[PDB]
RNA sequence: GACAGCAGGACGGUGGCCAUGGAAGUCGGAAUCCGCUAAGGAGUGUGUAACAACUCACCUGCCGAAUCAACUAGCCCUGA
């Protein structure tokens, strides 16, 4: 199953911080969102995880 | 806080610096908290280990209050995690070469140096199933009267390698000794003399 | 106020007018900036009415003068003190300006708050003016003057709207 | 603040050889020649030593954002540098489902055609950069190098691979499937 | 050597430990029968049983633990039977039982010889920590003796 | 010799105490101390049903001199 790979893979697709207003995909330690169409706000949570 | 801590800080390092003339540096980059205790309660009956950061280079300023020798030549020595071990005792040189002890070597993600770890064909003697782990790297495993034998002999770590996490937790159940490694002596320091321990000391 | 152009120093000094009840009124002193006198005396009766017990009419200017520069040829940093009233609540506020004369740092003070902070000349109330020396300046822009020895080209200086002839074969170049 | 001059301080190594006609820099070395515009910057890039080969990047008033762009200049050499004295290289490992990927090249290393993506049918080509090349490494089971010597057009055609091998219109935090890059170096190491 | 800290009652109610035990399956029932009779008038509260395995039984050894036998310097016994008025009692002098303890804790503590061991176990109780007519402030700063007579 | 970065340590009493389906710092209520100290908060989080591993408070190894936090109001943006 590799679960070296499969940490790589999280890596790149799992480990990051969702804007509760503007639903961007940024960065695992993201501030603000990065895009105009909200306001640059702080309002992040951790993507979800089993 | 953090200033009369320092200064508390202080009074004990010159309180040392004026108890024991002696001294003994050591190194511990890779040690643990409970092998440090261990050393400790070892070491009650003698020396006394003392460790820190800048602080610790202060026999400058205890040579600027004017009161020593030419003392100050231990200081382009305290590089690299460089901790005084003080004493009034020896007088001996039998100190750390008989009580260099074995210990844990727990396994732990990050140690390389210096050897292989090999594991022979030998029982597991663990419940059931303990072969999760045999199963995530692969070894040829039998299971026998209820110990899981191992039939070949392979090699799991070799020199230079990192350690996996799931390779750390099958030595930690196997019980099998990982990478060990204490405080290692590397200057000798008694009474103004300038040793050179490659090879003069004990 | 208005602070049109540059600003003029006025010390105006000012009492009460003499009453039987209480002779001798203690004759009062201030140093106010202002486009001139008249606006200077009238800013004066502001300040003194809101601190003591004065108005025009019971109380009196003695004298009111222009206050020239000590030294004009030399380059000084002075410490402004601000009262200024925003449009929520009002603020104190300490700048710090690289000029040559008092006046002149003034006028610096009124027209960058009416840059940045869009403060108008009703809001501003200029409580102290202090020479400041040199490694006392809180500000890196002055900090950063403070060079000997400064060095700075001029790059891209592109001047002279339509002093050249509107239609020329020329293509003007910078530095 | 209209900050007087920042100035970035840049070593250059006898192995390489730069030369400026303005904003644009040319260094040639070892592994190649490579030649970039700084032209819509505006900020000054003077050299000195006579095989001492000492290079500044000055920029005089400005405002903060093009202090901050001061940097970007000196970070951007020091790339050219490193790929012109070693060259990048980019380890992707296939990260591989129940499907495994099929991947081959064509056009000498150009094209890189990928095969099997997860169940779907559609052969996949992806055509790279003009001065980048591809291989399948050895000793390794389905390892992806890129070697080249400019660090955008490299990383460009790592993320054309990374994007063309994309899970669609599925949860993508299940299929953990693709071509994702695992290590970032240089082509001749101990360097 | 098998390790265990609980205590209610006896138990074997189709529940145990046993796990590292049925490798060899020594203990079924009489590894539970004599840790019933190791368990006798000792006590009714949680313990720490140790039993060593050698190719035929289980020895039993009780090593007692700090805040174990702080709970067991209570008013005995409380079990059942009208439980819970309310939940810290505790009125105990203690000035010499804990300190036969600590001198029987021997090499489990990291310890100065007998040195703060009285602050120790002092402060690190919840139901207690004093004779009724003092206070634990005054426990931290006035205690002169013991450092002399223990070593 | 700080903020950042990279690396290591992050215990003993104690599987503390009220709780039994479980808490053995991590659902939960009340608390709150000592030794080693280079430092450990009866513990900031992830995770286990719990036992385990990871990380943080704090400390130390290299680098090297400025750095961080909370408010406030002018332009601009989202809200539109
Ligand atoms: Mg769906
Ligand atoms: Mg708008």
């Amino acid at each position: 199953i590799e679960p070296s790979l499969r940490q790589l893979a999280q890596k790149y697709n799992c480990d990051k911080m969702i804007c509760r207003k503007c639903y961007a995909r940024l960065h695992p330690r993201a501030v603000n969102c990065r895009k105009k169409k909200c306001g640059h706000t702080n309002n992040l949570r951790p993507k979800k995880k089993v | 806080d953090r200033a009369t801590w320092k200064s508390n800080y202080f009074l004990k390092i010159i309180q040392l610096l004026d108890d024991y003339p002696k001294c003994f540096i050591v190194g511990a980059d890779n040690v643990g908290s409970k092998q440090m205790q261990q050393i400790r309660m070892s070491l009650r009956g003698k020396a006394v280990v003392l460790m820190g950061k800048n602080t610790m280079m202060r026999k400058a300023i205890r040579g600027h209050l004017e009161n020593n020798p030419a003392l100050e030549k231990l200081l382009p020595h305290i590089r690299g995690n460089v901790g005084f071990v003080f004493t009034k005792e020896d007088l001996t040189e039998i100190r750390d070469m008989l009580r260099a002890n074995k210990v844990p070597a727990a396994a732990r993600a990050g140690a390389i140096a210096p050897c292989e770890v090999t594991v022979p064909a030998q029982n597991t003697g663990l419940g059931p199933e303990k072969t999760s782990f045999f199963q995530a790297l692969g070894i040829t495993t039998k299971i026998s009267r209820g110990t899981i034998e191992i039939l070949s002999d392979v090699q799991l770590i070799k020199t230079g390698d990192k350690v996996g996490a799931s390779e750390a937790t099958l030595l930690n159940m196997l019980n099998i000794s990982p990478f060990s490694f204490g405080l290692v002596i590397q200057q000798v320091f008694d009474n103004g003399s300038i040793y050179n321990p490659e090879v003069l000391d004990i | 106020m208005k602070a049109s152009g540059t600003l003029r120093e006025y010390k105006v000094v000012g009492r009460c007018l003499p009453t039987p009840k209480c002779h001798t009124p203690p004759l009062y002193r201030m140093r106010i900036f202002a486009p001139n006198h008249v606006v200077a005396k009238s800013r004066f009766w502001y300040f003194v009415s809101q601190l003591k017990k004065m108005k025009k009419s019971s109380g009196e200017i003695v004298y009111c003068g222009q206050v020239f520069e000590k030294s004009p040829l030399r380059v000084k940093n002075f410490g402004i003190w601000l009262r200024y009233d925003s449009r929520s609540g009002t603020h104190n506020m300490y700048r710090e300006y690289r000029d040559l004369t008092t006046a002149g740092a003034v006028t610096q003070c009124y027209r960058d708050m009416g840059a940045r902070h869009r403060a108008r000349a009703h809001s501003i109330q200029i409580m102290k003016v202090e020479e400041i020396a040199a490694s006392k300046c809180r500000r890196p822009a002055v900090k950063q003057f403070h060079d000997s020895k400064i060095k700075f080209p001029l790059p891209h200086r592109v001047l002279r709207r339509q002093h050249k002839p509107r239609f020329t074969t020329k293509r003007p170049n910078t530095f | 603040m209209k900050t007087i001059l920042s100035n970035q301080t840049v070593d250059i190594p006898e192995n390489v050889d730069i030369t400026l006609k303005g904003r644009t820099v040319i260094v040639k070395g070892p592994r190649g020649t490579l030649r970039r515009d700084f032209n819509h910057i505006n900020v000054e890039l003077s050299l000195l030593g006579k095989k001492k080969k000492r290079l500044r990047v000055d920029k005089w008033w400005g405002n903060r954002k093009e202090l901050a762009t001061v940097r970007t200049i000196c970070s951007h050499v020091q790339n050219m540098i490193k790929g012109v004295t070693l060259g990048f290289r980019y380890k992707m490992r296939s990260v591989y489902a129940h499907f495994p990927i099929n991947v081959v090249i064509q056009e000498n290393g150009s094209l890189v055609e990928i095969r099997n993506f997860l169940g779907e049918k559609y052969i996949r080509r992806v055509r790279m950069r003009p001065g980048v090349a591809c291989s399948v490494s050895q000793a390794q089971k389905d390892e992806l190098i890129l070697e080249g010597n400019d660090i955008e057009l490299v990383s460009n055609s790592a993320a054309l691979i990374q994007q063309a091998t994309t899970v669609k219109n599925k949860d993508i935090r299940k299929f953990l499937d693709g071509i994702y890059v695992s290590e970032k170096g240089t082509v001749q190491q101990a360097d | 050597v098998y390790l265990r800290c609980t205590g209610g009652e006896v138990g074997a109610t189709s529940a145990l430990a046993p796990k590292i035990g049925p490798l060899g399956l020594s203990p079924k029932k009489v590894g539970d029968d004599i840790a019933k009779a190791t368990g006798d008038w000792k006590g009714l509260r949680i313990t720490v049983k140790l039993t060593i395995q050698n190719r035929q039984a289980q020895i039993e050894v009780v090593p007692s633990a700090s805040a174990l036998i702080i709970k067991a310097l209570k008013e005995p016994p409380r079990d059942r039977k009208k439980q819970k008025n309310i939940k810290h009692s505790g009125n105990i002098t203690f000035d010499e039982i804990v300190n036969i303890a600590r001198q029987m804790r021997h090499r489990s503590l990291a310890r100065e010889l007998s040195g703060t061991i009285k602050e120790i176990l002092g402060t690190a109780q919840s139901v207690g920590c004093n004779v009724d007519g003092r206070h634990p402030h005054d426990i931290i700063d006035d205690i002169n003796s013991g450092a002399v007579e223990c070593p």
